[PDB]
């Protein structure tokens, strides 16, 4: 009947189904990219219904799209971690590169220690995944000399 | 240690000593990785009764019944740097022989583990076997010619005897030194292990890697310090695999 005005996507986000106008009754799913949700007060979504009403209104305006976190990486015993430059971002794509504690520890290739956050908010690597490095104790090395 | 020299402070920092709750010694051993000591199987548990000669469990020392000192130098006074440390578990070689002394290796699980450092850290599991005639270095706190214990560690450094003529010279003597035995001292006799220094290491550098290894613990030998006789330790390199099964140790 009455007609729903143009809408427009969220940043980083969609809408469907697309059409060209929308009546009363339609029903509209918003979506966020794959590292993304959307973001209603503080609480995240993978997607948001919005409706064109009677009156030729929507029930809600479109929300915005919020980065997936991977927050804290999980602590590696006698290890160290250094995040990719200055910001220390915990959110989808960047990185972080385990160590161990020099010279008492080294650590084990397998990995190269390159965690990376996923679209499903968990620091994965490569080859051990979740699973976290180990770190193992360096022998037989002393510290002070033998005249 | 008999015609030993006082070891340099923080050379030894593998160096474990096993002490009854009170504090008096009785053994010496090693850290292995991060949180396990190798000693001597017949440090771990009660004399046994001739008339009974075989090892059972009742003989066994408590783990509540002594503890561990890693980082240590003074035989009775105190570091900073020491570690008191308790006992978890203990584990003797399933074919020790309590009367012959073969397989005489047992691994200590800590029940606290050590914060490694400049005076405490592991000693490498061997790499391979041994050459004759490599020079060793025995470290202990066990008693000295003319029967006194020292202030401090003592050390000394030995070459390895073939294990054929320690065989021959300990025949006489009806004692047999299997594969899992390996000999150091010289025939002239002197310097060697003795009371107390039972579990204690030892170990010979590696080059160039300037690697540390420990290549035996001491075992046995007939009376300390006299010519035609050879000190016996227990050959770790035999036993690396059943040490790396239990521990999970790794170079």
């Amino acid at each position: 009947g009455n007609e729903c005005p143009e809408l427009q996507p969220p940043v980083h986000g969609k809408i469907e189904p697309s059409q060209a106008k929308y009546f009363f009754k339609d029903q509209v799913l918003v979506s966020c990219d794959t590292g993304y949700k959307v973001l209603k007060d503080n609480v995240e979504m993978d997607t948001f219904q919005i409706e064109c009403l009677k009156d030729g209104t929507w029930s809600n305006k479109i929300p915005t799209c919020k980065i997936v976190d991977c927050r804290a990486p999980g602590e590696l015993e006698h290890g160290l971690i250094t995040f990719s430059t200055r910001n220390n971002l915990t959110t989808y794509k960047s990185e972080i590169k385990y160590s161990c504690q020099e010279p008492y520890y080294k650590m084990l290739n397998n990995n190269t220690g390159i965690y990376t956050c996923s679209a499903q908010g968990v620091w994965m690597n490569k080859v051990l995944g979740r699973s976290l490095p180990t770190c193992l104790p360096v022998c037989g090395l002393p510290k002070f000399s033998r005249k | 240690i008999f015609n030993g020299r006082p070891a340099q402070k923080g050379t030894t920092p593998w160096i474990a000593m096993l002490s009854h709750l009170n504090g008096q010694p009785f053994c010496g051993g090693s850290l292995l990785g991060s949180s396990w000591i190798v000693t001597a199987a017949h440090c771990l548990h009660q004399s046994l009764d001739p008339k009974d000669p075989t090892l059972r469990d009742s003989d066994l020392l408590s783990p509540s019944d002594f503890k561990i000192i890693l980082g240590k130098h003074w035989r009775l006074r105190s570091d900073e740097n020491e570690q008191h440390l308790g006992v978890k578990h203990t584990t003797l070689h399933p074919q020790y022989d309590p009367n012959t002394f073969e397989n005489d290796v047992a691994l200590v699980e800590l029940l606290e583990s050590p914060v490694l450092n400049a005076f405490v850290m592991p000693i490498c599991l061997p790499e391979g076997p041994q050459q004759e005639g490599a020079m060793v270095i025995v470290s202990g706190w066990g008693k000295q010619f003319l029967q006194r214990f020292p202030e401090t560690l003592m050390e000394i450094e030995i070459p390895i005897v073939d294990h054929s003529t320690c065989q021959k010279a300990y025949a006489p003597l009806k004692k047999k030194v299997t594969r899992d035995m390996i000999c150091a001292g010289e025939k002239e006799g002197g310097k060697d292990a003795c009371a107390g220094d039972s579990g204690g290491p030892m170990v010979t550098l590696n080059r160039e890697r300037g690697q540390w290894y420990l290549v035996g613990t001491v075992s046995w030998g007939d009376d300390c310090g006299k010519k035609d006789r050879y000190g016996v330790y227990s050959y770790i390199h035999h036993n690396k695999d059943w040490i790396q099964r239990v521990t999970g140790v790794r170079n």
